[PDB]
């Protein structure tokens, strides 16, 4: 340590990232604070485990590169992505059966069926839409679907971000349909910015009208060139202008799904749903439970449990008398 | 800035002499009276214009009149440059204003200095409202508060946001009026000082052609009359070419007295 | 590499001459002057810096605001650096080459004559209008119907005497940077009077000049720096300039920059645009483009496409090969591409019938 | 072999990347390196010099502050977008139905490239391109040309929209899109479409609005105007409805050729479906007879959508089957689709 | 992070990355993902990290003085302090309770809506009820002249958030730095929004459950980013509501228990005639009504002072048309 | 140190601590930090010295018909000089800003310098749309520097131009495309208030329009003498243009009343222009002597507007 010091000692050692790769053998290196530098060889680990933008350690002396580092690009996107949606299974969701039947020929076709394209006859579909008033479950089934059907999920804008790292006068959803294919195949989502400010997709076409270019981009090099098949989105809308993305899409080819308000076959699975991440009784009957609110919202579902679960919360007991279930529909009614 | 006496001399608003009076010079020689009774001086004042003179001029007299004491702050030290480091100056030159006890504060032109978020636009808005938590961090003390007096000034009271439009940081808001018959004859006096003309005279003639002036337009009035007098190879002059070059030059200033508006 | 071994083998003379002037970092810009031998100076490292000035330069060269070179040991003044400017901005600005000769012209005299003689004239013969002063025309400007825009400016690049000349547009001046435009004037004109011989060009002022004021939110006072400024600019004494300038845009509007100009600039034409007897002109530079047969009457179409300028009949000639290599033939008589002409005037007049008249009223 | 060991010893091993800032004619050259600081470097070595050009990536030798020579320059993310190509997967066997139209613009976008000895002897030539337009494909019509000038030459498509390319504007780094993908190749060809400009719902952020737009359009212009550019870069415009070019605007172009596409009839929603189908089917068994006879009328765009469902709606039952009594209840949500909005009018 | 053995790559102060060789006394336990850890000046030798921590500069605390405002106002309901007592203390201290129902609570925090003030009153009333270590720093405060100090700041700032318990940490209107600008000048202050987004990843570090408490306010919440206000990192918003009626006599009666008595001035009048001109221009105007009393030249403060307060600001110019009243 | 560390070092040694103030500029040796002497003058480059100028080509007595007009003028720049002497006995206060205005060309910026020639008074330009730049406080401090040099130097003058512009709050602010001058102008109207000394090196400005006019611009450190300037008189026509025509070449056989009566709104920018129309047609006419007939020709030339004629209107 103290004849390894003695390299380390004049300068220290710094740490480089590497932009572009040559075959000359010269290795491009930057600091953050710094410029940008490049170096003869410098050959240590082997070349296949370096790539651009891949984190690199720098010698003071002949400031060559000593080791390589595991970088960060994907978890820095991927980190955004999860913080939109939790992961939502199949096991997570439930309701929707009629139209996970009607999404799955369209999600699991050009995963596994597609050399069936053919016989079917039907061109890749270039997208699907979900429109209804919230309501929940339509981001929840966007990777549900997706995780038995084994392919990744990547989420959504802001981004928020993007701005940078993808330039200003970089053409955005353009750099954006770059990531998706950068990354493994994945299916997207549409979230959310759809707003009751007035009425209008007037501030949400920013996340929105321009991600419709997103998917057709996409399934342009898809059908073109690239590799390989399997990216897909998925529309959250609620009522009005999605007329204006029918008069954008002319049906051509998009899979037919209407978002419904909260229904009773949606209410009686997706109770159970979020009631298996807590422990309690069975002596609850679920169905007639979800028939006695025929309205209000999806989200209420999460309303029910968690918001007046903090009145289980108040007597310091796991589980409370049928007295207060009574009450947990009381609370809800008052809001209706 | 002198006065006192040349404070108070100013013709008007006489209300508003015995504003900053009590509120400024008072705290420094009878700290007592405010809290005995338990009444708290005003942290801010605002005063805006120009209907008429004395925006800067009656937060200006009572500044020096404190005491010895005073921090003048010019807007032309906000802006900085290309990534301000003034927002520590800010904060130094608050740092510094409180080496002087009981500090006064001034703020002129913050029209500028005061961009406005309504509509959002580059990030020269945002670096203004980050100048802004400078000026209001140290205010907001955990430190001397009520001891000093913060004053800002503005051509229009619409650039100062929903923040400062509250009282707290701009506490009092005033604006100026016009004199009366009779207290022509006042604000007059006060206005001869170097500039003397003929033994018999009538000032009313002189005054009232000019109405709705600045102080310094009378004071012009005076000097442009005077400045006759050196054509007329005499001293003084008569009140007849007098009110020649009163009335002429006065109904000039008129002409360009448009946009006197300004929002409540 | 034999190109490069040669060229990468004279390092051992460049080692030998790299030891000199490698101090020279950083350029850095001088203050004020308290007397002869000491001067202050600041660098783009932000540190300001007093020193005395080598024996090897005179200290009568020295000027406030001048670049100049430095020794990082002793801090010295080296050797002046002309260009104190600028960051980019420059590849757009310049403009190089000549095109366009004046045989492009479409048979317009009066209109091109009185504007070669604002500059080409001038120029070539200064003793002249110097002894025949009177004075020159502190510039001109250029608008009317499209026909002919930026062409006229691409006469005087093939028509250039000696050096070439700058030209700039409008919206390569917006901001992010401010405070540009007032550089850049100033400094071509700089440059210009070493040389001389260097026009200056601006494109497009009707965009930029949009006047006057508005209640709020502005809006036009954030456009009144590009106006106001270039016209306070063009609006100096020096000399101003040597070449007259230039000015050329679409619509006259702005009443402000229009209101502006009389008192400095000269010389407003309003094109013309083709007289009927002069829109064979166009069909004579264009009578040489391919194969023309001899019974072709170019003042018979002339009159059935009005206000079509050159650039619309340009298509006539163009529609006449078109159509031809369509129906595999040769040559185009006139009968055959003239009953395509009827139709492109028509047919093209359907969505917009293309009038100016509408653009300012 | 020998370079690589002898000018080793002379730039590196050790060096920096540098920008370049300006050339003087005595050999120093100025340039510019992280930050803010300047020098003189003067080398004879691999220069190369004149391709050089400022702003360049050029590196700088760490003893002392000299340029041996360069590498590349990738550069930016905003040239990893396209990429490829497109080839030809849009196929004249996924079109068919309109003939008067297919004939007069099939030799504007051949005009260059090949016969070049009628086009050279003209002199004048019209390198300007061809202007599109029209709802809702129609000027997606005439878009099967462009993929069929991918098989040879080159193709760009760029995405006009709306809101989200702003920049200030000035055009700057989208001319830089249509630079960087001519210098592969050039020849080429442009393609512009969906200029929303009159449909907009809002303005975008802090641009302007109202005016901004036009001015930022009308610098659309004078880069199109242009001074100065004479090779291709061939320009194809494309938009729904065009009020947005001025009178002045189309004098350079397109003054030519810009074309309009009508609505289809019996003859080309036939020759629309059977060669958009031509690849593949439902069922095989399909007669065109009794499809257009039954709607009556609207364009070929929902016949496929109709048939995406039909198939769909089958898919039920795995791979082939018909129900008549859900057949003609799917069909009727169509049905209605386009008999909601039936009259106009009298549409005459 | 740490690399491999006997090597580990750690950042400078000045924000340069360094490649150093740990020390071969302790490679482990103190090393950490992410800590401050001293270097030799020439060497940069990796050998010790701190305790954690020396934590940062500035200051917590100073929100301790008293009084500020008692909580018994709200105490006559029972129903708006069920629902505060279930997210305040409850939140701030217990552990069996939450496992056992299985709900995570949320550190989210997010209070818009003003005018008016409310907020900071709310804030050191919570000082009242329970002592904690307050964190507070403008929105702008991090903001220097380097950008390699900015996210060591923001990490020393919520890095003692998850080692000390109970914590709060307040910032007054971030929304300054959420505006979107990609300039490289504008560089830095789009790098503070990534620190904001930085600090953002941070906060799920606090997931889950320990420990942290995260307060927001801002004026304006237009200019925030749709991700910040999303749930799953602030789960809870609190709008606070406009004046309107309600804060109006209760605003009047906290005023005038600072001002002078008042024992014979009768605020029957005061609460008419001043009430009709009212902005609102709410809060502080109070205070200028308070204000004007200083202005006195009286003792007890006469009824013409209050009156000429409030009808300067703001005036009101009627009535031709809203008369169908 | 300028290099943005800051140092601690013994009380200089040499020049004692008799001066100054805590100052800048002084010189200090490498690492040593030891400070020889303190040097000034302040700072920096062209914020120092924004033009320099010696003296213009022409002379007032270049308008003709404005011998009114300029009397005002004149007397404001002239009197507090040689009059000062008078001014203490009488009380009398000099004017400071002048507002020069009208519509162009009216000759103004000629006639302001050229005033500045027969005086001996150092001439200094600036424009107020040169006070913006990127960098945000540039112009504001410029004055700060510039109004130093106007309590150290003497006047002289300062000519401004453009105030109107640069003087343009809006209405709902923040903020316009002049905001570094719009504070900056009324920072010079600030040390012209809150200073009593800044009555010294009077200013002059200068605007094309009076459309917009900052309120604030009256006091007697700001803009005092204002005169309207409307197109001048078919004398005054007359005059200019021969007046302009002194330093070239006048035609012979004019009479002066013909060409004076047909000017009407007809600029005086213009008039120069029609003696060079004249002169351009001179020569392919081949003879370089003009007629009273060309005056005429070349004025109703310019205006009214070009180059079209009356038809179809009946």
């Amino acid at each position: 340590l103290r004849e390894e010091l003695q390299l380390l000692q004049e300068q220290g050692s710094y740490v480089g990232e590497v932009v572009r790769a040559m075959d000359k053998k010269k290795v491009l290196v930057k600091v953050h604070p710094e410029g940008k530098f490049v170096v003869d060889v410098d050959k240590n680990i082997d070349i296949n485990d370096v790539t651009p933008n891949c984190r690199v350690a720098l010698r003071n002396d002949s400031y060559t590169l000593h080791k390589i580092l595991p970088n960060k690009v994907d978890p820095l996107v991927s980190l955004m992505m999860v913080e939109k949606v939790p992961d939502s299974t199949y096991e997570m969701i439930g309701g929707l059966d009629k139209q996970i039947k009607e999404i799955k020929e369209v999600i699991e076709l050009p995963v596994k069926h597609p050399e069936l394209f053919e016989a079917l006859g039907i061109a890749q579909p270039k997208g699907v839409l979900l429109y209804g008033p919230p309501g929940t479950g339509k981001t929840l089934l966007a990777r549900a679907v997706a995780h038995h059907t084994d392919c990744t999920f990547i989420r959504v804008s802001g981004s928020e971000l993007v701005q940078k790292f993808i330039g200003e006068g970089a053409r955005m959803v353009r750099e954006l349909f770059v990531m998706a294919r950068e990354h493994a195949p994945s299916i997207i989502f549409m979230d959310e910015i759809d707003s009751i400010g007035s009425s209008r997709l007037e501030g949400g076409s920013g996340g929105d009208s321009e991600v419709q270019r997103t998917m057709l981009e996409l399934l342009n090099q898809l059908d073109g060139f690239e590799a390989t098949k399997n990216i897909k989105v998925i529309m959250a809308t609620n009522r009005i202008d999605i007329l204006d993305s029918a008069l954008l899409r002319p049906g051509r080819i998009d899979r037919k799904i209407e978002f419904p308000p909260p229904n009773e076959e949606a209410r009686l699975d997706i109770l159970k749903i979020h009631s298996r991440k807590m422990n309690l009784t069975r002596g609850i009957n679920l169905r007639k439970i979800a028939e006695l609110m025929p309205g209000a919202s999806g989200a209420e579902v999460k309303g029910v449990c968690t918001e007046a679960g903090m009145y289980a919360l108040r007597e310091r007991r796991v589980h409370v008398t049928q007295e207060d279930f009574e009450m947990a529909v009381a609370k809800v009614m008052q809001k209706d | 800035d002198p006065g006192n006496v040349s404070y108070s001399e100013i013709g008007g608003l006489s209300e508003q002499i015995r504003e900053l009076r009590e509120v400024i010079e008072l705290p420094l020689t009878n700290p007592e009276l405010f809290q005995r009774v338990g009444i708290i001086p005003p942290k801010g004042c605002l005063l805006y214009g120009p209907p008429g003179t004395g925006k800067t001029l009656l937060a200006r007299a009572v500044a020096s009149q404190l005491d010895c004491n005073f921090l003048k702050v010019v807007s032309s030290s906000i802006v900085d440059k290309y990534i301000g480091e003034s927002a520590r100056l800010i904060r130094e030159m608050f740092n510094y204003a409180r080496d002087h006890q009981p500090c006064i504060i001034f703020m002129d032109e913050i029209d500028a200095i005061g961009g406005r978020r309504f509509s959002e636009g580059t990030s020269a808005d945002r670096e203004i409202q980050r100048t802004l938590m400078e000026l209001l961090n140290q205010m907001d003390g955990f430190d001397t508060l009520h001891r000093v007096k913060m004053i800002m000034a503005t051509n229009r009271p619409d650039t100062l946001d929903p923040a400062l439009l509250r009282p707290g940081r701009l506490d009092r808001k005033i604006h100026i009026d016009l004199p009366n018959e009779q207290a022509r004859l006042d604000i007059l006096k006060i206005h001869a000082g170097p500039i003397t003309k003929h033994g018999e005279i009538d000032y009313e003639a002189i005054v009232k052609l000019s109405d709705g002036f600045n102080g310094a337009d009378l004071r012009n009035v005076c000097t442009e009359a005077g400045m006759f007098a050196i054509r007329a190879d005499h001293d003084f002059v008569v009140q007849e070419d007098f009110m020649k070059a009163v009335r002429k030059v006065a109904d000039s200033k008129k002409l360009e007295s448009k946009l006197d508006y300004k929002p409540v | 590499a034999p190109p490069a071994l040669w060229d990468l083998a004279a390092d051992k003379q460049t080692l030998q001459s790299e030891q000199p002037l490698q101090v020279a970092r950083c350029t850095k810009i001088i203050n004020a002057d308290s007397e002869d031998p000491k001067y202050i100076i600041n660098v783009k490292q932000f540190a300001k810096f007093v020193v005395d000035l080598s024996d090897q330069v005179a200290p009568t060269d020295i000027e406030e605001g001048m670049r100049v070179g430095v020794d990082r040991n002793k801090y010295q003044i080296h050797i002046p650096l002309p260009p104190k400017i600028d960051p980019t901005v420059t590849m757009m600005q310049v403009e190089e080459k000549p095109d366009v000769t004046y045989s492009d012209v479409g048979g317009c005299k009066e209109q091109i004559e009185k504007l070669r003689e604002v500059v080409e004239t001038p120029l070539l013969h200064p003793e002249r209008f110097v002894n025949l002063g009177i004075e020159p025309p502190k510039g001109v400007l250029l608008f009317g119907p499209p026909g002919t825009g930026k062409t006229l400016c691409a006469r005087a690049v093939a028509n250039r005497t000696d050096a070439c000349f700058i030209r700039v547009i409008g919206s390569e001046l917006v901001q992010k940077y401010v405070g540009e435009g007032a550089r850049m004037v100033r400094e071509l004109f700089e440059m210009a009077r070493t040389k001389k011989a260097c026009l200056i060009f601006f494109d497009e002022i009707d965009a930029i000049g949009g006047a006057r004021f508005d209640d709020g939110a502005g809006g036009d006072n954030e456009v009144q720096r590009t106006m106001l400024e270039l016209i306070n600019q063009l609006d100096g004494f020096d000399p101003r300039g040597n070449i007259k300038v230039l000015m050329a845009t679409n619509r006259p509007d702005t009443l402000d920059p229009a209101l502006m100009r009389p008192g400095r600039l000269d010389r407003k034409i309003e094109f013309s645009l083709p007289d009927l007897e002069g829109r064979t002109h166009i069909f004579k530079i264009h009578a040489r483009s391919m194969s023309v047969e001899r019974d072709i009457r170019f003042e018979l179409l002339a009159r059935l496409c009005p206000n079509s300028t050159g650039a619309e009949i340009r298509s006539v000639c163009t529609e006449a090969g078109m159509f031809a290599i369509r129906a595999r033939r040769k040559i185009a008589t006139e009968k055959d591409f003239l009953e395509a002409v009827n139709k492109v005037i028509k047919s093209y007049a359907k969505f917009s019938a293309t009038p100016r008249y509408m653009t300012y009223n | 072999e020998e370079e690589r060991s002898k000018v080793d010893d002379l730039r590196g091993t050790p060096m920096s990347v540098g920008t370049l800032e300006e050339i003087i004619d005595d050999n120093h050259a100025i340039v510019s390196t992280s930050v803010g600081s300047e020098h003189y470097v003067s080398i004879l070595s691999f220069v190369d010099k004149d391709l050089l050009e400022p702003g360049c990536s050029v590196l700088l030798n760490h003893k002392v502050h000299a340029v041996i020579g360069v590498l590349m320059d990738d550069t930016d993310p905003l040239v990893t977008v396209m990429k490829v190509e497109k080839a030809p997967q849009e196929t004249y066997a996924d079109i068919g139905g309109l003939d008067n139209q297919i004939q007069e613009i099939k030799e504007s976008v051949e005009l260059p490239l090949t016969h070049p000895e009628y086009y050279e002897e003209m002199g004048i030539k019209p390198p300007k391109g061809v202007i599109l337009y029209g709802p809702p494909g129609t000027g997606k019509t005439l878009l099967a040309k462009a993929v069929a000038n991918q098989t040879s030459a080159t193709f760009l498509r760029v995405v006009g929209s709306e809101l989200i390319q702003k920049y200030l504007g000035d055009g700057p780094k989208l001319v830089r899109e249509l630079f960087r993908v001519a210098e592969e190749h050039a020849p080429s060809i442009v393609f512009i479409d969906e200029i929303d400009a009159i449909g907009t719902k809002r303005y975008d952020s802090n641009s302007g609005g109202e005016r901004e737009i036009q001015r930022t359009m009308l610098e659309l212009l004078n880069q199109l105007d242009g001074f100065d550019s004479r090779g291709d870069v061939k320009v194809i415009m494309a938009t729904n409805r065009i009020e947005t070019l001025d009178p002045a605007l189309i004098r350079p172009g397109r003054i030519d050729r810009k074309i309009e596409f009508p609505l289809p009839d019996e003859k080309t929603k036939k020759r629309i479906f059977q060669i958009h189908t031509s690849r593949m089917t439902l069922a095989d068994d399909v007669t065109l007879d009794d499809l257009i006879m039954a709607k009556d009328d609207l364009s070929g765009a929902d016949i496929k959508a109709i048939c995406t469902e039909a198939g769909l709606m089958a898919l039920r039952e795995r791979r082939m089957k018909v129900t008549n009594e859900d057949f003609k209840k799917s069909k009727e949500n169509v049905l209605y689709k386009k008999q909601e909005g039936t009259p106009e009018g009298l549409y005459l | 992070e740490a690399v491999d053995q006997n090597t580990a790559i750690v950042g400078s102060t000045t924000g340069s990355n360094y490649y150093v060789r740990i020390l071969s006394t302790i490679d482990r336990e103190l090393l950490k993902p992410n800590a401050s850890v001293a270097l030799h000046k020439h060497s940069n030798a990796l050998v010790d990290v701190l305790p954690p921590e020396a934590d940062s500069s500035i200051m917590m605390l100073t929100s301790d003085q008293k009084p500020d405002v008692m909580y018994a106002d709200i105490g006559g309901m029972d129903i708006q302090k069920q629902e505060v007592r279930e997210a305040v203390e409850l939140p701030l201290t217990h552990f069996e309770l939450y496992k056992q129902i299985g709900i995570d609570p949320p550190r989210g925090v997010l209070m818009y809506g003003p005018p008016g003030c409310g907020k900071t009153m709310l804030a050191k009333a919570v000082a009242h009820h329970t002592t904690a270590a307050f964190i507070r720093v403008v929105g702008s405060e991090f903001v220097q002249k380097y950008l390699g100090e900015g996210p060591r700041m923001v990490r020393d700032v919520f890095r003692l958030a998850k080692e000390n318990a109970p914590a709060i940490i307040f910032i007054d209107e971030i929304d300054a730095i959420a505006t979107k600008r990609f300039d490289a000048q504008t560089g830095a202050d789009r790098e503070v929004q990534r620190i904001l987004l930085e600090l953002l990843n941070q906060m799920d570090g606090f997931d889950q459950n320990v420990n942290v408490k995260v307060i927001m306010a801002t004026n304006r919440a237009d200019t925030l980013d749709p991700a910040l206000l999303r749930p799953g990192r602030l789960d809870r918003k609190i709008e606070f509501p406009l004046p309107d009626r309600r804060q109006k006599r209760l605003i009047f009666s906290t005023i005038t228990s600072k001002m002078n008595l008042s024992e014979e001035v009768d605020l029957e009048d005061y609460v008419a005639r001043p009430d009709k001109i009212s902005g609102a221009d709410i809060n502080s105007i109070c205070q200028e009504s308070g204000m004007l009393a200083v202005r006195e030249n009286r003792y007890i403060v006469l009824a013409k002072d209050f009156e000429k307060a409030y009808k300067t600001v703001i005036k009101k110019d009627e009535q031709e048309h809203e008369f169908y009243k | 140190t300028s290099t943005r560390q800051t140092y601690f070092l013994p009380v200089i040694g040499l020049v004692d601590a008799e001066k100054l103030k805590p100052g800048d500029l002084v010189g200090v040796n490498k690492d040593s930090y030891l400070i020889l002497e303190t040097l000034p003058t302040e700072y920096d480059s062209r914020v120092k010295a924004m033009e320099v100028d010696e003296r213009p080509t022409e002379q007032y007595s270049d308008i003709g018909g404005l011998d009114k007009q300029i009397q005002e003028l004149v007397e404001a720049i002239v009197l507090p000089m040689n009059h000062k002497e008078k001014f203490e006995n009488l009380g009398i206060q000099p004017p400071k800003g002048v507002l020069m205005y009208g519509p162009p060309g009216t000759g103004k910026t000629l006639l302001a310098r050229a005033c500045a020639a027969q005086t001996k008074a150092t001439f200094l330009k600036l424009a107020g749309p040169q006070l913006v730049q990127m960098f945000i406080g540039d112009g504001a401090k410029l004055v700060r520097d510039a109004f130093a040099l106007a309590k150290e130097k003497a006047p002289s003058i300062i000519f401004i131009d453009e105030l109107d512009a640069i003087g343009t709050k809006r209405f709902d602010s923040e903020k316009a495309g002049d905001r570094e001058v719009q504070r900056t102008m009324l920072e010079l109207l600030n040390q012209l208030d809150g200073f009593q000394p800044n009555t010294q090196v009077k200013v002059i400005a200068a605007t094309n329009r009076v459309d917009i006019l900052d309120p604030a611009l009256l006091r007697s450190g700001r803009l005092d003498r204002k005169i309207e300037f409307p197109m001048p008189n078919e004398e005054a026509r007359a005059r200019i243009m021969q007046i302009h025509s002194r330093k070239m070449n006048v035609s012979p056989d004019v009479n002066y009343e013909e060409l004076a009566r047909c000017t009407d709104d007809f600029n005086g920018a213009q008039c120069k222009a029609v003696c060079v129309e004249a002169g351009m047609i001179a020569l392919r006419r081949g003879a370089t002597e003009l007629t009273h007939e060309d005056y005429m020709e070349g004025i109703l030339e310019v205006q009214a507007k070009k180059k079209a004629n009356l038809q179809y209107y009946a």
